[PDB]
């Protein structure tokens, strides 16, 4: 439909703007904004390589129109570009907490290796979580093909992927948010608390319903849950067009660079 | 390249290693600039140039004093400026505001915060109780000012307002002022650490796009 | 009576101006109107030198056009081979607060100084294989702002105490003191013959000094704010100055006055450095907005810009063969242009 | 103080001064006599640069 | 400035030894170090090299695998460990200091050696063997199998002087340049392959032997060198 297309357009527009603002300006080349650049790159890849095929499947009545061999090609890329974004958000929250709690020590070991370590750890985790799909799923049949559509069919893999890729990060960000709000408990710390609360609420409200509904399918009618998934997945996709805006537009320099 | 040139290149790797290893040890520290006029107590607030060092709560500090229009550009990257004021004389107290208004607005100091020590509060308490002279002959607003000993509380708050006003009237948000009173006092090494922690925290919020 | 000294000073302040205005038959722009333009210039970066951890405050070229020395807030001097970029020596300073350095015209010695009121001389040619201090020169009552060798035994220095001085390095003592500025002295330049030198100060004036007689010959007073850099023209008969005025000015010794000024309505910040190319046709200037302008010294047109630092340019210098330009910055690099 | 200052001003009021047009022509002739001994004003051929 | 040596002596064939040399008065860790040898009736030969910071090590093929060169900078000491000693290893051994940057002079100072008795390279020639020399000039010439002149503009040729009963010492470095404390009556020059040293006004104590050495590439090689007589 048109809504999916506008979501895609917003995704590329925002991520291109963030890429340009980080790459061209000069004062925004600290060790922190490289992480935002990496998150924007992941969101760009997700928006470009995955979403238009979702729109095409919607346009073709949820029957795979294109050649049938690359049914593990789509799912692998989609999982790889979702888990990485979630891990990026979790790492950003954790590092914000570490900075706010102990300022001096965090400002001490900013030796340009921390950002590289964080990026490599996050991306290695994301590429190591999608192990079963290439190994046991390409030569296998009743794993990615359901009756007429490209979908996951491994209940155990679905359960473990939902548990690791979303729920451990969810609890991590929950505890980190609680501790950071407690530590911050004059006119700037309130702004920090409000910003953190806004971002946490946005992350929770717009990803959790999809995973809970997907788990309810594995645990315990049939058309209702599938119809709910068909829109919760697009809510989660739209979540990728809000992160670059909400993680930068609270800085004056980013606003002025975007206006140019 | 020749046998002499590859040997001269290996020498330069050892210079690069030894320069960079000495770069980690210095960056552990924090740097402070000390300012204040004659007889203000500048030499004993903690107990061609002079330098003194201390450590508190596992953070260590270098502090510098010069025995200033040109050379102040060398100090464009300290953590804080410490500014010491004599409160025992009402007559020269205008010179203390004249010097403070110069250092606060200086074009090369647009991002550095100030820690302000109002010194000799004991000589101020002795004179305000003895009553022989009044601040109002020098600063007329003391004749109308009242508090936000019951005598001396009026004087010390008014004198502390006169610096914080001329700061906040043109502060431009990037930097802050932190006032304290000093006497046989001893705690001043903790007070400066509690403000150096806060300055670095205020920077960490802006780098993370929170402020 | 003592008040009559102000009356006598007023009569002479008139007589200097009347003599200088009688010489003014035609301007340098009225003569050089027909000579052909430089066109446009397009110098490119051929090297970047890396290894300082903090701001660079000064650099100086060696007599062979291949070595140079740099001075920095990180507490080191570094000596570089500019063709290969190799480091030859790194020297540890006894204070972080250096403002100056210089290279001896033999290559045997290097000098530095700053906020500690001392000039230190370093011997580069020891039998033990080190670099070490040969002499500490002490006697100024303020920060040292420039220094320049005449040979392996004499050096001139300037300070924030308003004096310049000449030193005998073997004795560790002054042999002459130069007195008459009223602001702090910022910069200094020796004539090609070494018989004269010029200096500029925060009272917005420049003076001409006889090294052998020990006394002031002429004074020049066109600026409206502090002078940061000064340089002799290659012929020794004229010099240029740069100021917080945001302009450069060219002065002549024999006509005793200003010839022309280099400025534009789109230039607003102060000048940190100034230098001349080998023919004298190009004048190069460094600015607080972090790039260098190149000017036609005769036509007063602007020929091109060396844009490439992202923090202010603090020092500038051209090799004696005229092959290359070096620039240092507060960004901790120094670059070579050709 | 002032008994030194008036002495200096009376010394600087007594030196020989040339016309500006003579000084300007002497600068102009020095540049033209050296116009090809300047690697910035005229660029060197690509194998002559040490950089 | 000093270098001193211990080890040497008499060794039975097939045994092993360690030589040791101790510096004083100089920044020992900053210098590259060489072992150089001579047989009882033959010219100088180079044996090994070890860098500043111990980062690179070289040997001639006649010692490769039989010898180890090492250093102990906290004790200002240079070592050579050697095994399988043949009659062919019976030589005077000297250590030498060197340092490498734009404008340096390597082969600057030599120890006094310990004698040991066990019971594609550039060929270079000196045309004479001995010369009868006072007050007159004298001249010596050396030739190379290939060019010593490099694209960077240097020529990598050195001249050494040995007086009778004494360790050798440097005269001239990189074809032209004169070593510190050497009299201004010495000079030298050449082409890419053929070279000459000229002495003006010869005197007592200029009598000795003159060796030409190249430093273009490892291994470092010597000419046979020319003797002078009064
Ligand atoms: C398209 C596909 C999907 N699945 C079901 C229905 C409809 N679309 N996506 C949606 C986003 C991610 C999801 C996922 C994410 C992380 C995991 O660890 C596991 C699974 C799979």
């Amino acid at each position: 439909a048109l809504l999916t297309a506008v979501v895609i357009i917003l995704t590329i527009a925002g991520n291109i703007l963030v890429i340009m603002a980080v790459s061209l300006e000069k004062k925004l080349q600290n060790a922190t904004n490289y992480f935002l650049m990496s998150l924007a790159i992941a969101d760009m890849l997700l928006g470009f390589l995955v979403m238009p095929v979702s729109m095409l499947t919607i346009l073709y009545g949820y029957r795979w129109p294109l050649p049938s061999k690359l049914c593990a090609v789509w799912i692998y890329l989609d999982v790889l570009f979702s888990t990485a974004s979630i891990m990026h958000l979790c790492a950003i929250s954790l590092d914000r907490y570490v900075a706010i709690q102990n300022p001096i020590h965090h400002s001490r070991f900013n030796s340009r290796t921390k950002a590289f370590l964080k990026i490599i750890a996050v991306w290695t985790i994301s590429v190591g979580i999608s192990m079963p799909i290439p190994v046991f799923g390409l030569q296998d049949d009743s794993k990615v093909f359901k009756e007429g559509s490209c979908l996951l069919a491994d209940d155990n893999f679905v359960l473990i992927g939902s548990f690791v890729s979303f729920f451990i990060p969810l609890t991590i960000m929950v505890i980190t948010y609680f501790l950071t709000i407690k530590s911050l408990q004059i006119s700037n710390e309130q702004k920090a608390c409000k910003v953190l609360g806004i971002v946490f609420f946005l992350f929770v409200v717009m990803w959790c319903p999809f995973f809970i509904t997907n788990i309810m399918a594995v645990i315990c009618n049939e058309d209702v849950i599938g119809a709910l998934l068909n829109v919760f997945v697009w809510i989660g996709y739209l979540s990728s067009a809000v992160n670059p805006l909400v993680y930068t537009l609270f800085n004056k320099t980013y606003r002025s660079a975007f206006s140019r | 390249v020749s046998a002499e040139d590859k040997a001269a290149a290996e020498r330069s790797k050892m210079i690069d290693k030894n320069l960079r290893e000495d770069g980690e040890k210095a960056r552990r520290t924090l740097r402070l600039l000390l300012l204040g006029a004659d007889n203000s107590g500048k030499s004993t607030i903690v107990k061609g140039i002079f330098e003194t060092k201390f450590q508190v709560d596992k953070v260590n500090f270098h502090m510098f004093d010069v025995g200033r229009r040109k050379w102040i550009q060398c100090f464009n990257d300290v953590t804080a400026i410490i500014f010491v004021v004599d409160s025992s004389d009402y007559n020269r107290l205008q010179e203390a505001l004249n010097d403070f208004k110069s250092i606060w607005n200086n074009r090369w100091l647009r991002t550095i915060s100030v820690i302000l020590f109002l010194n000799k509060q004991d000589l101020l308490a002795e004179k305000v109780l003895a009553g022989k002279s009044k601040i109002e002959d020098y600063f007329p607003e003391f004749a109308r000012y009242t508090t936000p000993d019951p005598r001396v509380t009026r004087a010390k708050y008014f004198i502390r307002k006169e610096f914080v006003d001329i700061s906040t009237a043109s502060g431009d948000g990037r930097h802050i002022c932190y006032p304290h009173f000093t006497c046989v006092d001893t705690e001043n090494a903790r007070r400066i650490f509690n403000d150096c922690k806060d300055i670095i925290l205020q920077m960490n919020l802006r780098e993370y796009n929170l402020v | 009576e003592l008040d009559q000294l102000r009356q006598e000073a007023e009569q002479l302040k008139n007589q200097i101006r009347d003599a200088r205005k009688a010489c003014a038959d035609a301007t340098l722009s009225q003569i050089t109107n027909n000579i052909d333009p430089v066109g446009r210039i397009q110098m490119r970066t051929r090297r970047t030198l890396r290894g300082h951890l903090a701001k660079i405050y000064a650099m100086h070229w060696g007599t062979d056009s291949r070595l140079l020395v740099s001075a920095s807030q990180d507490g080191k001097l570094i000596i570089w081979d500019s063709y290969t970029t190799n480091k030859v020596h790194a020297i540890p300073l006894r204070s972080s607060w250096v403002m100056t350095c210089a290279y001896a015209p033999s290559g045997n010695y290097v000098a530095c100084g700053g906020l500690d009121n001392i000039c230190s001389i370093y011997n580069l040619k020891t039998r033990e294989g080190n670099v070490r201090v040969s002499r500490e020169l002490a006697g100024h009552t303020g920060y040292l702002s420039c220094c320049r060798f005449l040979d392996d035994n004499q050096i001139v220095t300037s300070s924030g105490d308003t004096t310049c001085a000449l030193w005998d390095i073997e004795t560790g003592q002054q042999t002459t003191t130069f007195t008459g500025h009223t602001g702090d002295v910022m910069s200094l330049s020796l004539a090609p013959d070494t018989r004269l030198f010029v200096s500029g100060a925060c009272d917005a004036s420049a003076k001409l000094w006889d090294v052998r007689e020990g006394m002031c010959r002429q004074t020049f007073t066109g600026h409206e704010s502090d002078i940061n850099a000064i340089c002799f023209f290659p012929n020794g008969n004229a010099f240029a100055t740069g100021s917080d005025d945001a302009t450069c000015r060219l002065f002549d010794l024999r006509a005793d006055q200003e010839l022309m000024t280099y400025s534009h309505d789109n230039i607003i910040c102060g000048i940190t450095s100034v230098s001349f190319s080998k023919s004298g046709r190009l004048l190069l200037a460094g600015y607080d907005d972090f790039n260098c302008n190149v000017w036609d010294a005769l036509k007063a047109d602007r020929a091109g810009v060396l844009a490439g630092h992202d923090n202010r340019v603090s020092c500038l210098g051209v090799t004696d063969d005229g092959m290359a330009v070096a620039t240092g910055s507060w960004d901790s690099f120094l670059k070579i242009w050709n | 103080q002032a008994r030194k200052l008036v002495e200096q001003l009376k010394m600087e009021a007594n030196i020989d001064r040339i016309k500006v047009s003579k000084a300007a022509a002497d600068l102009m002739a020095y540049c033209e006599a050296h116009a090809k001994e300047d690697p910035l004003l005229t660029p060197v051929p690509a194998s002559e640069n040490p950089f | 400035v000093q270098l001193v040596e211990s080890g040497g002596g008499l060794v039975q064939p097939g045994g092993s030894r360690k030589l040791s040399c101790s510096a004083s008065g100089f920044a020992f860790s900053s210098f590259g170090m060489h072992w150089v040898r001579q047989a009882p009736e033959k010219g100088l030969e180079w044996v090994a090299y070890i860098s500043s910071g111990s980062g690179t090590i070289y040997y001639a093929d006649t010692v490769k695998g039989r010898f180890t060169i090492s250093r102990d900078d906290p004790k200002n000491t240079l070592f050579l460990q050697m095994t399988s000693l043949r009659s062919e290893d019976t030589a005077m051994y000297y250590c030498v200091r060197s340092i490498y940057y734009y404008g340096s002079s390597p082969f600057d100072f030599w120890g006094q050696g310990t004698t040991l008795t066990v019971s594609s390279d550039i060929v270079m020639t000196q045309a004479t063997s001995s010369v009868p020399v006072p007050g007159e000039s004298v001249s010596i010439s050396c030739r190379s199998s290939k060019s010593l002149l490099h694209s960077n503009g240097n020529t990598y040729l050195y001249w050494f002087l040995q007086r009778p009963g004494q360790s050798p010492q440097l005269l001239i470095y990189r074809m032209s340049n004169l070593a510190s404390g050497v009299p201004d009556r010495f000079s030298g020059s050449g082409s890419g392959t053929a070279f000459t040293l000229t002495i003006s006004r010869l005197e007592a104590e200029d009598v000795g032997v003159y060796y030409c050495m190249q430093h273009l590439e490892y291994p470092l090689t010597f000419g046979a060198g020319t003797k002078l007589e009064l």
